[PDB]
C-alpha cells in the first residue's frame, strides 16, 4: 500500500487550527434582536422563541452583575415556572465566566439541580446557559420559594400485558402443567419517566464548530 | 459496511409494483436504502384486501421480540401494526385520529340535521 | 384535563391556539 | 452619620505594601495581555496599591477594566476593591469610585458593607446626596443589606431624598420601592414597616400602571403580583404587633394616594387567576377598614419618616458602628495573611522556574 501522508497532515493541521481558532461563547451565541439571526451563522432562531429572546436574560447576564459572579444563588428558569408549580432552580457551585464579552455576559456554570422539588447528590454543568430564560431569586424571597412538602408520589406499580402477548404467556403457562389463574403482568415501578424538559447532560452535549 | 454511528430498526421495505405496494418487515441499519441489505427478514404486510377482504401480516414474533432484545428500534407504522395485532398497546396516535375521525363524522351529522 | 392545565397550555401557546375540543363521541356516528 | 473612628483611614494605611511603579506594573501586564495570557491578582492587587495620584487613579480604572476582561476576572481580591474605594476617596475621586461602582459589570467593583458605608458616608458628609442615592441604589442593586449599619444609613439618605420629591417617574417609583423594601423587611421597628408600606406601595404602583415585568425585570424582587396585597397585609401584621411597633402616617398618606389614583405584551398571568385592576375596589375597602382599625388602636405615628429615622439612627448607628469596626479588622488581618501567601508562592514559582533554567 502506498502510503498516504498528505492526509495524515492534512488532518493534523486542521485538528489544530481547530483548537487555536475555537469560537468563544461571545460570538457563538451573540443574537441580533432586531432580526432575531445568529450573527455567526446567519441562521434564524425558531419562532416559538422570538418573544423570550426579546424579554428575558441569558444566565451570566444575571451572574456578571454578582459579587463572585453569584456562586451559592439560587436560578430559575422562566419555562419552568410557568410549566411547573413545584420548584425548580439551581444553585450555583463554579461559573467559568467567557471574558471575551463585553459585559461578561457569557460563559458557562456548574451546580446541584432541584427539579419539581427534587434535589440531586451531586453538582454538574448547567445547560441552556446561553438560552434568554434565566430568573433569578432575591436573597429575600429564597425561603419562600424554596418551600416544598413532598407529595406522595403513589403511581401506578404495575400495568396488565398487551392482549396477544398476554395470551400466548398464559398458553405456554398452560402447556408447561402450570396451572395458576394469576393474571400476567408487567412491573414498571423501575420505569421512571422523567419529563422531557428534566435538564440533560451539557457534558456530553456537543459544540458548534468554527467556521 | 461501517456506518458512522446508526443503529438496527424494524421497519417496513416497500416491493410489488405500481399501484400494488407490499411491504416486507426487515430489521436494517437505520442508513441503509429502504429496499436495500437487511440483517433479517421477520415478517410481511399485503396492505391490500384479499378475496377474502383481509389485510394479511406475518410477524416472525420471537425474532421480532429477539431484535428488539438486541437493541433494534420501531418505525411508527410498524409500532401501529404491532399494536393493531395486540401484542404493543395502542399506540396513542391511533386513539388521536380514531377521536378525531369521530368527531369529524358527528359534525357531519350534524350538518345532516341542521340541513 | 383540569383547566388550570388548560390555562397554563393557552399561556404557553399565545395567539397560536385552536378551538378546544371537547370529549369525543362515546360512539362512532353514523 | 459615621464618626471619626470608623471613616479613619489609619489602619488602612498602615498595611503592608511591596512599593513598585505603576508604570513598570502596567507594563507587564500589557505584555501579558498582548501574549493573550493570564495576569495574576496579586500583580493587579500590587497596581491598586499603588496608586499615588488623581492621574494613577485614571489608569487603575483602565487596568481593572482590562483585568475584569481577563481569564482570571474571578480571582480579583476583596481587599483590592476595598483598597481601590480608599484611594479614589483619598485623591478626591469619589466620582470615579461612583463610575466603576455603577458599572460594576466592566470593573468588577463589589464592595462589601464596610466600603459602601464609607463611600455613601463620603457623600453625605459633601452633602451630595443625589449621588448618596446611587449609592443605595447600587446597594439595593446588589441585596447588600446584611448589616444593620448599611439598613440604617440607606434608609436615612432615601427618607431624605423624598421629603423633597414631588414630579415622580416609574423608573424611579421602582428603584425607591425595592431601596425602601428591602432594608425595611431587616428592621423589626416603626421605621422597617414604615418603609415595607412606603416601599410596597410604590411597587405596586409601577405594578399595576406599567405591569409585574417593569417591577421585577433586573431587580432584586419577586415575580408574584399582589405587591399592594402585601402592603395591606404589613398593616395587618401592624394591627396584631406589639405596643411599640407603630406605623407612620406618611407611609399610610402615600398607600391611600395610591390607590385613589389607580381606582380612578403576553399576558403572564392564568387566566382564571383574578387581576389586580379587577381587586383595585376591595383593595380600597380594606385600606379604609384597617385604617380605621389602626387609628382605633393608636398604632398611627406622627412623627415624620425622616424625622423617626434619624433619630433611630442617633439610638443605633454607635453600636453597628462598633461592630462593623471589629469585623474590619479582622477582615485586614485575613487579608494580609492571604496577601503574604500569595507573594510566597509567587516567589517559590520564580526560584523553580530559575532552578529549572540552569540546566
Amino acid at each position: 500500500v502506498r502510503p498516504r501522508l498528505i492526509a495524515e497532515l492534512a488532518r493534523r493541521v486542521r485538528a489544530l487550527r481547530e483548537q487555536l481558532n475555537r469560537p468563544r461563547d461571545s460570538q457563538l451565541y451573540a443574537v441580533d434582536y432586531e432580526t432575531l439571526t445568529r450573527p455567526f451563522s446567519g441562521r434564524r432562531l425558531p419562532v416559538r422563541a422570538w418573544a423570550d429572546v426579546r424579554r428575558e436574560s441569558r444566565l451570566l447576564q444575571l451572574l456578571g452583575r454578582l459579587p463572585l459572579f453569584g456562586l451559592g444563588r439560587l436560578v430559575t428558569r422562566k419555562s419552568w415556572l410557568w410549566q411547573h408549580d413545584e420548584p425548580c432552580y439551581w444553585r450555583l457551585t463554579r461559573v467559568r465566566p467567557d471574558y471575551t464579552a463585553q459585559n461578561l455576559d457569557h460563559g458557562k456554570a456548574w451546580g446541584i439541580l432541584t427539579f419539581k422539588g427534587k434535589t440531586e447528590s451531586e453538582a454538574r454543568e448547567i445547560e441552556h446557559v446561553m438560552y434568554h430564560d434565566w430568573r433569578l431569586v432575591p436573597k429575600h424571597e429564597e425561603e419562600a420559594f424554596t418551600a416544598f412538602t413532598p407529595a406522595p408520589e403513589d403511581s401506578l406499580a404495575s400495568v396488565p400485558y398487551p392482549p396477544l402477548l398476554r395470551a400466548m404467556i398464559i398458553a405456554e403457562r398452560q402447556k408447561n402443567g402450570d396451572t395458576s389463574t394469576e393474571e400476567p403482568m408487567l412491573n414498571v415501578q423501575r420505569i421512571r419517566m422523567e419529563p422531557w424538559d428534566y435538564p440533560a447532560k451539557q457534558e456530553d452535549k456537543g459544540r458548534a464548530k468554527g467556521t | 459496511k461501517a456506518y458512522r454511528g446508526g443503529h438496527l430498526t424494524i421497519r417496513l421495505a416497500l416491493g410489488g409494483c405500481t399501484n400494488r405496494p407490499f411491504y416486507r418487515i426487515v430489521a436494517a441499519h437505520n442508513k441503509c436504502p429502504r429496499d436495500g441489505r437487511f440483517v433479517e427478514q421477520l415478517g410481511s404486510y399485503d396492505p391490500l384486501p384479499n378475496s377474502h377482504g383481509e389485510k394479511l401480516v406475518a410477524l416472525n414474533l420471537d425474532r421480532i421480540r429477539h431484535w428488539i432484545g438486541c437493541g433494534a428500534h420501531l418505525s411508527k407504522p410498524m409500532e401501529k401494526l404491532l399494536g393493531l395485532a395486540g401484542f404493543f398497546p395502542l399506540h396513542p396516535m391511533m386513539i388521536t385520529n380514531a377521536e378525531r375521525l369521530r368527531r369529524k363524522r358527528a359534525r357531519e351529522v350534524l350538518l345532516a340535521s341542521q340541513k | 384535563p383540569p383547566e388550570r392545565e388548560l390555562s397554563r397550555l393557552r399561556r404557553l401557546y399565545q395567539g397560536h391556539l385552536q378551538e378546544e375540543s371537547g370529549p369525543p363521541p362515546e360512539s362512532m356516528p353514523k | 452619620l459615621l464618626s471619626s473612628a470608623y471613616v479613619d483611614s489609619h489602619k488602612w494605611e498602615a498595611r503592608e505594601k511591596e512599593h513598585y511603579c505603576l508604570a513598570d506594573l502596567a507594563s507587564l501586564m500589557d505584555k501579558t495581555f498582548e501574549r493573550k495570557l493570564p495576569v495574576s491578582s496579586l500583580t493587579i492587587s500590587r497596581l491598586i496599591d499603588n496608586i499615588s495620584s488623581r492621574e494613577e487613579i485614571d489608569h487603575a480604572e483602565y487596568y481593572l477594566y482590562k483585568f475584569r476582561h481577563s481569564p482570571n476576572c474571578w480571582y480579583l481580591r476583596n481587599w483590592t476593591i476595598h483598597t481601590w474605594i480608599r484611594q479614589c476617596l483619598k485623591y478626591d475621586a469619589q466620582d470615579k469610585a461612583l463610575y466603576t461602582l455603577v458599572n460594576k459589570v466592566q470593573y468588577g467593583i463589589f464592595p462589601d458593607n464596610f466600603t459602601f458605608n464609607l463611600l455613601m458616608d463620603s457623600f453625605i458628609k459633601k452633602e451630595n446626596y443625589k449621588d448618596a442615592l446611587s449609592v443605595v441604589f447600587e446597594v439595593m442593586m446588589q441585596e447588600a443589606f446584611e448589616v444593620p449599619s448599611t439598613q440604617l444609613l440607606s434608609l436615612y439618605v432615601l427618607f431624605h431624598c423624598l421629603a423633597k420629591k414631588t414630579d415622580f417617574s416609574w423608573e424611579e417609583e421602582r428603584n425607591f420601592g425595592a431601596s425602601l423594601l428591602l432594608p425595611g423587611l431587616k428592621q423589626k421597628n416603626s421605621v422597617g414597616f414604615s418603609s415595607q408600606l412606603y416601599g410596597y406601595a410604590l411597587l405596586g404602583k409601577v405594578e399595576l400602571q406599567q405591569g409585574l415585568r417593569a417591577v421585577y425585570h433586573n431587580m432584586p424582587l419577586i415575580w408574584k403580583p399582589g405587591y399592594l396585597d402585601r402592603a395591606l397585609q404589613v398593616m395587618e401584621k401592624v394591627a396584631a404587633s406589639p405596643e411599640d411597633i407603630k406605623l407612620c402616617r406618611e407611609a399610610l398618606d402615600v398607600l391611600g394616594a395610591v390607590l385613589k389614583a389607580l381606582t380612578s405584551k403576553l399576558v403572564e398571568q392564568l387566566d382564571i387567576e383574578e387581576t389586580e385592576q379587577s381587586k383595585l375596589p376591595q383593595y380600597l375597602e380594606r385600606f379604609k377598614a384597617l385604617h380605621s382599625k389602626l387609628q382605633a388602636l393608636g398604632k398611627i405615628e406622627s412623627e415624620g419618616l425622616l424625622s423617626l429615622t434619624t433619630q433611630l439612627v442617633k439610638e443605633k448607628l454607635s453600636t453597628c458602628e462598633a461592630e462593623d469596626i471589629a469585623t474590619y479588622e479582622q477582615n485586614l488581618q485575613q487579608w494580609h495573611l492571604d496577601l503574604v501567601q500569595l507573594i510566597q508562592r509567587e516567589q517559590q514559582q520564580r526560584e523553580q522556574a530559575k532552578q529549572e533554567y540552569q540546566a
